């Protein structure tokens, strides 16, 4: 596997660390490691060596901005940023676990939950509207027309008729739906990269990880992603909470949040992820 | 502003 | 009532739900610090130190931003009686005793060096320059501070020895190139360890933090560790010629009196003894 051909780096990055004890996340141009302490992003090919540089620089970048929260904060020297490519990229890890929808069921965790989630988005939000962030980050314009096409070209070949035709019906409303650049978009914001410290009593927002899809976009695509792994109520106090509320703001989420199981697919067929393909192409096949 | 020695 | 009691509506409303009987409060020179799981909320303890607070915040969110090889305390909230909160860096101090494994030492002088070459190269940088302390004459203050405080506790021979160690110090350049810790003793450096070799986690306590001269942060390192392992941090650094071991020489020699003149102020008798040790 990964840690097995990247034994000799790995005991360079983590010297004395049984490599076997270590886990690995699936990127589509990063395997990951993960480690006690720090995470290990091992370039796939030359043209994921050459992308690590700007990763650095946009992962320092996010560790300056004020989200309430931790985030992965780069452990290279500033000068990796002005290398050709780089053969890793170590992160810090951020501790907790994912918060399961059940305790939501409670009230209160589910008040001080929206609003940790509120002051993360917020911060994301006025992150968004600063040039310097804004220089810094990629900002792709026509995404949405643009990921439909690699849906119809990736993933419907994956799908019985029956998938695809519900596949059409999601990917309908994408070619109207204004194009947003006034946020910074984690963009695979679900529950699973949300890390809570839960032990001295109610959740409390740790941090964020996995930010390989970060952009310049639409607020709504992070929202969707809540709603997906929520639902309606949970949402409708972020929204409310929020401030975004807004009838244009909830219908450009509930097209994107249609599609958040495609994304998940579409993700999960070019990283290499088996199980979460077969999780993301539920009902399309 | 050395504390304690340091 | 406990500072604990005393501080309860925070409390609930920064860590919902935490009993607060259950944390423990560290204190500083100016800050009582609130310790939970995964955080801390910084208290000011005078009415200077709740007017500094925003500054202090500002700053620690320019380091949460530099490349250092490891964790500071990110902000994570600030507030008006002003609070901080700060992520907590896990880890604990390495004993020096552990620097016995030629091996552990060369890893962790390795990283050492990353960091205050971090620390090194972030004083380069226009915006660090602009967002923190760069004193003027931060030695000359010093040297008049004991003079005036410390001599009259000192011995005629002690107050002969603490002006050649003055002397000594007025004839440093007043360099401003590095961000400067100004008290990286052992116990402000965390590590991971029982994961094979100690990795660093990260540096805490920059209230002393300032642009400066970096021989400072080496002096410290070797008061805690000694001569041989600050050699090892020299050597694997570039940083071994001669000048820079005067400059270190030379502001090692003031640590026991600048323990001495804090001690003075705090009312600390065990710190300002231990601090005047051969100096009466
Ligand atoms: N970010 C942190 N992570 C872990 N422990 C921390 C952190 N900040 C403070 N502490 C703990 O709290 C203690 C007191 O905090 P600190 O040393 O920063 O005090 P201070 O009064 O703010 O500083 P100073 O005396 O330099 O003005 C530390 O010795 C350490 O045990």
């Amino acid at each position: 596997g990964i840690l097995q051909a990247n034994r000799v780096l790995l005991s360079r990055l983590l010297p004395g660390v049984e490599p076997e004890g270590l886990t690995v996340r699936h990127g589509q141009f990063h395997q990951v490691v993960i480690a006690s302490d720090r995470v290990v992003c091992l370039p796939r090919t030359a043209a994921a060596a050459a992308r690590l540089p700007r990763r650095a620089a946009v992962m320092r970048v996010l560790a300056g901005l004020d989200l309430g929260c931790r985030t992965p904060r780069p452990l290279c020297e500033g000068s990796a940023e002005g290398a050709v490519e780089l053969p890793f990229l170590v992160l810090s890890r951020v501790p907790g676990a994912p918060l399961e929808a059940d305790a939501l069921e409670d009230s209160k965790v589910a008040e001080v939950v929206a609003a940790q989630y509120v002051t993360l988005l917020s911060g994301l939000a006025s992150a968004g509207a600063d040039e310097k962030v804004r220089a810094a980050l990629p900002a792709p314009q026509g995404r949405w027309r643009q990921f439909a096409a690699d849906v119809r070209a990736e993933l419907f070949p994956l799908m019985s008729d029956g998938g695809c035709r519900q596949a059409e019906r999601e990917l309908a409303a994408l070619d109207s739906l204004p194009d947003i650049t006034e946020a910074v978009v984690h963009g695979n914001l679900g529950a699973e990269n949300v890390l809570w410290v839960r032990d001295d009593g109610l959740p409390r927002l740790s941090g964020v990880i996995d930010w390989d899809e970060v952009s310049i976009g639409d607020p709504a695509e992070d929202l969707a992603a809540i709603g997906a792994g929520y639902g309606k109520d949970f949402l409708d106090q972020v929204l409310t909470l929020g401030g975004w509320s807004d009838r244009r703001m909830a219908t450009r989420i509930a097209t994107i949040r249609a599609t958040f199981a495609l994304q998940q697919a579409l993700s999960a067929c070019r990283d290499g992820d088996e199980e979460e393909l077969a999780d993301g192409l539920t009902g399309y096949r | 502003k050395a504390s304690s020695x340091a």
